[PDB]
């Protein structure tokens, strides 16, 4: 067939990373290992170290928009209210 | 909007059928086809819903075929193609009270009645909102709404000015089990008959869904530790670093 | 006696995909009916035989 | 630090290794799975096909 | 060599599913696209054998979807199945434009791989418009109305445009089989260019969420990712199970039970809730030609993506002020969506107009000077001087 | 004999704490609209005050107070 | 009867046909069946009801 463009990624053999030298790979058998070993350990521990690291960056801006959406829906309400009909009034004219 | 103009928001019944493993109410359902034809077929129609569709609901099949032959309905012409009627069948359908449009807005002051086969669905709220708006009728309206001539007064109903007028009161229909029919249980009962005329799989479907929730949670559980088992040799990967010589 | 077992059910794979498709038929029929069961048996009182019997009586 | 040192995989090693107690009860879930997977294929194919076959409409008419 | 190796079609199924080196780093962001080709199979199995049974004259659309529900044996499973299943079509999409999104899969040598993923939204975007308008409901009507009187404000031939979508002078019998043989038509064009996106992902691989090279260590598709895939599917039709059988007219806006009535406006012409974001941005322009432009520039700004983006580290992992302004992006979108679901009132004018000027801040302005000082700053942390 | 059993409901919480308050509300709106109402020129105001807020308020304690109550009742 | 129209009669040819026959109407405010005499978008009639 045609030969196509250089891409950044071989097949098995030659995927196109630097030489390996040194570098020496250790795998157990599946079949001699426990599966769902850690899971409870994990699960408390390893899970709040991500949650920890992680929540700020999605609870900031959670909370602003969050807190924005109810603050405009309160005003909203004022608004559309018998209390807030001078200011409904000013704000729309 | 202001509140009068999305409505009052109906509140949370404790029905019957809500929850995940809850059936219909059938003799609720029985007593509900009880105030549809004593009270609401007279402006109401029910176009989706056929005649045998409700044997083994609320009804049995001898039960069903006196009520369609007490209807009548267009036959195929006879050998001179004059039109000809016909006493119904279980494979018809529940037939309406008005023959056009333009007959309903004519009796209804202009307001046309809409038909009740999806209107719990059809409604935000659901059965909640048909429940609050047949018995949500105050004596007076609030003092200062501007009422039309013709119009009733139903906090529930979007704008608050509704055309039909409170149709159920105390002790209207006699009951065939002698429920004590006020205008509450009327409501209960009704409401839980156009919930099923919305929605007549309810219960065949929360079946299904319970079976399909289970097997879906294993099988959810069982590829969890299938995965698991698959990727050990991996996730227990070590690799070692002796750097090697300079040539 | 596991390696009895593995020899019986697991060695073969066709002998496994049968017992598979026979553990489905089996399943099928006793899970269909202990949720129909378990169905019907909560929901008391508000089926239609039930409705069928308080007519009947 | 030789490669001949193998590293501690001691945490994650199963006490017993025997291998027909192994084999059966990964065999054991990997056929559980194919059983439910199977269970829900049939009952998919046969909405499908039921869905195919007629209808009330018309089954009133029969 | 092997069989799946010296086929015909059997080399390409190994070298796509089987044999396909996959990085090891990846997580369960990876598995949203192969949950996308099973959310297209459910859509295309089940709007089949719906199709099947409905019948698209305007008089028989609405009743013959009632006839689904009602005589079709498992009708409502199929129905609420193409329904909730279009709902999570979008949902398992919006999460996998977004994992593009962090993680960086829009850049230099993927950069194709983007363009014909954005041309792939579009399609999916006009398919559930067009299926929506299949049902003719109340909203169908209405929101058909609204999109189609659109196209009106093109200045020479606006009209011309929308008398030729319509048929005729209305949302009528003719819109409604247009919409239904297009609505047959485009996911299948769909299927092809989502062969095309794997061909353009197929060529350079996946990324990784570290953004480093994953030529290093690799794993094949087949047995690893498989069944890592496998756990999100049953999960997927976990939730789809539920929301298809216990609650199955959440997703939906309950005014679709109404016959499609044009002499009775439903007093909120609401579109589908994957449509509400460009909805708003719609609605944000006082302009009926800047509107339209400004939505169809919100589906094209994912475009600019691969050349505004600054930073000479891929994706946001080890980036803090790239994370904060995502998700500053992504609650936008939230806020966005829950804007165009409302009235347009007094705060929800000026709320949808700063959410808007927000949602297009990020990709020209934001994501340039962020990634820049982040750039200097990655410099001048580690450089002694 | 069996009367009505949300009436029943309505005028129990009616005659509580908050519902003697609200009913308060409601009924001083009322008295203030009907003299409103006695005004010459009202037809021509083009702004008249109404009590749905009050009747609004006032219902929707009693939707919450009679919403779990009412169906042990019915039968 | 707009077929006609440019083919083998005129405009005020083929309207002088089409109000010599009779087809049904939109039913008047009382919901009564009503007739109206025909214009160039409807049909020629047949001879017989069925
Ligand atoms: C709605 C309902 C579903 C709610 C799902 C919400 C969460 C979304 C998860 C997205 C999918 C996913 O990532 O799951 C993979 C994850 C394992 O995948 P992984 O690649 O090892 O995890 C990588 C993560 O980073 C994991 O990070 P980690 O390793 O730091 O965290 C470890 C831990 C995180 O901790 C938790 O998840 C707490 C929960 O996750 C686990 O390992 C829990 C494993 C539980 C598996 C139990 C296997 C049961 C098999 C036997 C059942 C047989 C059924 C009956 C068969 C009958 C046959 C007839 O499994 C779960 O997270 C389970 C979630 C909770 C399921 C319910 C648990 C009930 C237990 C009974
Ligand atoms: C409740 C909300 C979650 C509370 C936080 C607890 C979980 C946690 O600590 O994760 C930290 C983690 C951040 O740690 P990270 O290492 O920076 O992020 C991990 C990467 O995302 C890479 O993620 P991964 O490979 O570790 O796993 C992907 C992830 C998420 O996987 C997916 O994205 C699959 C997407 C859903 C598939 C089904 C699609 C259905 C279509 C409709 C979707 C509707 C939604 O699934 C999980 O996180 C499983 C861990 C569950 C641990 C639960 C332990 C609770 C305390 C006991 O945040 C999450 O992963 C949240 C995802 C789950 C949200 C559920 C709602
Ligand atoms: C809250 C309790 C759970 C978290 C607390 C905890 O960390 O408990 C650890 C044990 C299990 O620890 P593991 O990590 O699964 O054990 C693997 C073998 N080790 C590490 C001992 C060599 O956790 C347990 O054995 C507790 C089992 C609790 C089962 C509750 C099911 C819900
Ligand atoms: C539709 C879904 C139907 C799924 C049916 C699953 C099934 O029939 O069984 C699962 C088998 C098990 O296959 P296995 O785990 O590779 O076992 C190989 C044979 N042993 C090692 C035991 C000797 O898997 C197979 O034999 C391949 C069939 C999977 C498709
Ligand atoms: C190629 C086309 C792909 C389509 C995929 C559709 C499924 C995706 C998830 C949708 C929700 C769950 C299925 C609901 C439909 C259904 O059939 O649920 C009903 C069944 C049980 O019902 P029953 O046997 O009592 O009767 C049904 C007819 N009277 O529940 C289940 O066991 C679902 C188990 C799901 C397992 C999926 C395995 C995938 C095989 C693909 C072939
Ligand atoms: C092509 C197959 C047509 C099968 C058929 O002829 O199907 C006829 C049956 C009809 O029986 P029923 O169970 O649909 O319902 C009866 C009324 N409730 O369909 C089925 O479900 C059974 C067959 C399912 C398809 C099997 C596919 C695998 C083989
Ligand atoms: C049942 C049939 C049994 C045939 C006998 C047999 O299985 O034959 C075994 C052959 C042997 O091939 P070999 O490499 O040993 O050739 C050596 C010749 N000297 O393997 C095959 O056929 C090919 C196996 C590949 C399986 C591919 C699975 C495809 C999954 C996706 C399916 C399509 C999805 C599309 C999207
Ligand atoms: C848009 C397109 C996206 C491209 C990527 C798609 C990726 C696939 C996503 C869908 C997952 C399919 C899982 C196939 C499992 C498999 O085929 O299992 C093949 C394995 C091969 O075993 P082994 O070789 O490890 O044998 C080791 C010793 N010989 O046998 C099994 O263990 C079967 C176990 C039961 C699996 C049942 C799965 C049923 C899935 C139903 C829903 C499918 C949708
Ligand atoms: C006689 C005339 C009746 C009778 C006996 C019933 N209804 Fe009602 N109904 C009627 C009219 C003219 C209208 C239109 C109201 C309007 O749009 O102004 C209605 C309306 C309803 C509605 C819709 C409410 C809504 O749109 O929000 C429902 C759900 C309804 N009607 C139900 C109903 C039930 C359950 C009845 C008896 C058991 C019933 N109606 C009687 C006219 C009349
Ligand atoms: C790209 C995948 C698809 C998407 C996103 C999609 C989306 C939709 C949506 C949102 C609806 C409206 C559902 C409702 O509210 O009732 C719908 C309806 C419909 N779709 Fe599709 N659809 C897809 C594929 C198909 C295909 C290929 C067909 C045709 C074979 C089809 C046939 C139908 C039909 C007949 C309806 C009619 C109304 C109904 O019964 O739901 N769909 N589609
Ligand atoms: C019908 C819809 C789609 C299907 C079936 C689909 C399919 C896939 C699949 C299977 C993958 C490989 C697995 C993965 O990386 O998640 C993938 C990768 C990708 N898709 Fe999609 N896709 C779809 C829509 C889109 C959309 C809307 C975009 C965004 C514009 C997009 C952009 C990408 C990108 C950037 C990647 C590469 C991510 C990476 O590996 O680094 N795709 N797609």
């Amino acid at each position: 067939g045609p030969p196509s463009g250089k891409t950044y990624m071989g097949w098995w053999g030659h995927m196109g990373g630097p030489k390996q030298k040194g570098i020496t790979s250790y795998a157990v058998s599946p079949y001699a290992q426990k599966p769902l070993q850690g899971i409870f350990h994990n699960a408390v521990f390893n899970s709040f170290r991500r949650f920890k690291s992680q929540f700020l960056y999605v609870l900031i801006p959670a909370g602003i928009y969050w807190y924005w959406w109810k603050n405009g829906n309160e005003y909203n309400e004022f608004l559309y209210s018998k209390a807030g009909r001078e200011e409904l009034e000013r704000v729309n004219v | 909007m202001t509140a009068a103009e999305h409505g009052l928001h109906a509140p949370a019944y404790a029905w019957s059928h809500n929850g995940p493993f809850e059936t219909f109410d059938h003799a609720s359902i029985r007593r509900g086809y009880q105030v549809y034809r004593e009270v609401c077929a007279a402006c109401h129609s029910l176009d989706r819903v056929a005649w045998r569709t409700l044997v083994g609901v609320s009804h049995t099949n001898e039960e069903v075929r006196n009520m369609a032959e007490e209807f009548e309905y267009d036959d195929e012409p006879d050998e001179q193609g004059n039109p000809k009627k016909r006493p119904g069948k279980l494979s018809d359908y529940i037939p309406g009270p008005y023959p056009n449009e333009q007959a309903a807005r004519a009796a209804n002051q202009g307001a046309l009645p809409p038909d009740l086969s999806l209107i719990v669905k059809a409604r935000h709220g659901g059965c909640d909102y048909i429940f609050s708006l047949l018995t949500g009728y105050p004596d007076e309206p609030p003092a200062g709404v501007a009422l039309p001539p013709g119009s009733n007064y139903n906090p529930y109903f979007p704008g608050g000015s509704i055309a039909m007028a409170r149709v159920l009161f105390d002790d209207m229909v006699e009951y065939e089990d002698g429920t004590p029919a006020t205008t509450s249980q009327m409501a209960k009962d009704v409401t839980t008959f156009l919930n099923w005329c919305a929605e007549p799989e309810h219960d065949e479907r929360k079946r299904l869904g319970l079976k399909t929730v289970i097997i879906l949670s294993s099988l959810y559980l069982l590829s969890i530790w299938v995965k698991k088992f698959k990727w050990a040799g991996i996730k227990t990967r070590k690799f070692v670093f002796n750097p090697p010589k300079p040539r | 006696s596991f390696s009895s077992l593995y020899k019986t059910f697991f060695k073969r794979n066709a002998v496994f995909v049968g017992t598979i498709f026979a553990g489905a038929f089996v399943f099928q029929t006793v899970f269909d009916t202990a949720i129909t069961s378990w169905y019907e048996n909560h929901n008391k009182g508000k089926l239609w035989k039930d409705v069928k019997a308080r007519i009947a009586a | 630090k030789s490669t001949y040192r193998t590293p501690n995989f001691d945490d994650v090693l199963k006490e017993n290794n025997d291998a027909d107690k192994g084999r059966s009860y990964a065999y054991f879930m990997v056929g559980a799975m194919g059983l439910l997977s199977s269970a829900g294929a049939k009952s998919t194919v046969e909405t499908f096909i039921s869905s195919m076959t007629a209808t009330a409409d018309v089954l009133a008419m029969a | 060599m092997a069989f799946r190796k010296s086929n015909v079609y059997l080399s390409l199924v190994n070298s796509y599913i089987i044999d396909s080196p996959q990085p090891s780093s990846i997580n369960y962001w990876w598995n949203m696209g192969s949950l996308l080709g099973l959310c297209l199979v459910i859509q295309i199995v089940t709007g089949i054998f719906m199709a099947m049974h409905y019948s698209s004259n305007i008089e028989l659309a609405f009743s013959s979807v009632e006839h689904i529900m009602r005589d079709v044996h498992n009708g409502y499973i199929l129905r609420y199945l193409h329904a909730n299943g279009a709902s999570f079509f979008f949902m398992v999409m919006f999460m996998h434009m977004a994992k593009g999104l962090y993680y960086g899969s829009y850049r230099s040598p993927r950069v194709t791989l983007w363009n014909v993923g954005v041309i792939i939204f579009i399609l999916t975007i006009a398919t559930a418009f067009l299926g929506y308008c299949c049902v003719y409901g109340q909203m169908s009507h209405w929101g058909a109305t609204v999109i189609t009187n659109l196209f009106s404000a093109i200045p020479f031939v606006g009209n011309d445009i929308v008398s030729w979508l319509w048929g005729g002078f209305s949302v009528s019998n003719p819109t409604i089989q247009r919409f239904f043989a297009l609505h047959y038509l485009v996911p299948f064009i769909i299927a092809a260019m989502v062969i095309m996106h794997l061909m353009a992902l197929h060529i350079h691989g996946s990324s990784n969420p570290l953004g480093i090279t994953g030529n290093l260590d690799r794993i094949p598709m087949h047995s690893y990712f498989i069944f890592k895939d496998l756990v999100t599917v049953f999960l997927f039709m976990l939730i789809l199970a539920l929301f298809v059988f216990y609650s199955p007219n959440t997703l939906g806006h309950p005014d679709n039970y109404i016959p499609g009535n044009p002499l009775v406006t439903p007093a909120s012409i609401v579109p589908e809730w994957y449509l509400l974001p460009f909805y708003a941005i719609l609605r944000s322009i006082p302009d009926k030609l800047l509107g339209v432009i400004t939505m169809f520039a919100a589906i094209l700004v994912l475009l600019v993506l691969p050349f505004t983006d600054r930073s000479v580290v891929r994706g946001n992992t080890f980036k803090v002020l790239s994370k904060f302004f995502f998700f500053i992006f992504v609650f936008n979108f939230v806020l966005l969506g829950q804007i165009g679901a409302c009235h347009v009132e007094v705060p929800y004018v000026l709320m949808g107009q700063i959410a808007t000027f927000i949602y297009f801040a990020y990709f020209l302005i934001i994501v340039p000077v962020i990634s820049t000082i982040e750039n200097v700053l990655f410099y001048i942390g580690r450089v002694n001087k | 004999e069996v009367t009505d059993q949300l009436e029943d409901l309505r005028e129990h919480f009616k005659n509580t704490e908050e519902g003697k308050a609200l009913v308060h509300h409601y009924e001083e709106c009322a008295e203030r609209v009907k003299i409103q109402q006695q005004q010459p020129g009202y037809a021509d105001l083009e702004h008249k005050e109404d009590c749905v807020e009050e009747f609004f308020h006032l219902q929707h304690y009693l939707d919450t107070a009679t919403a779990p109550r009412l169906f042990d009742k019915l039968k």
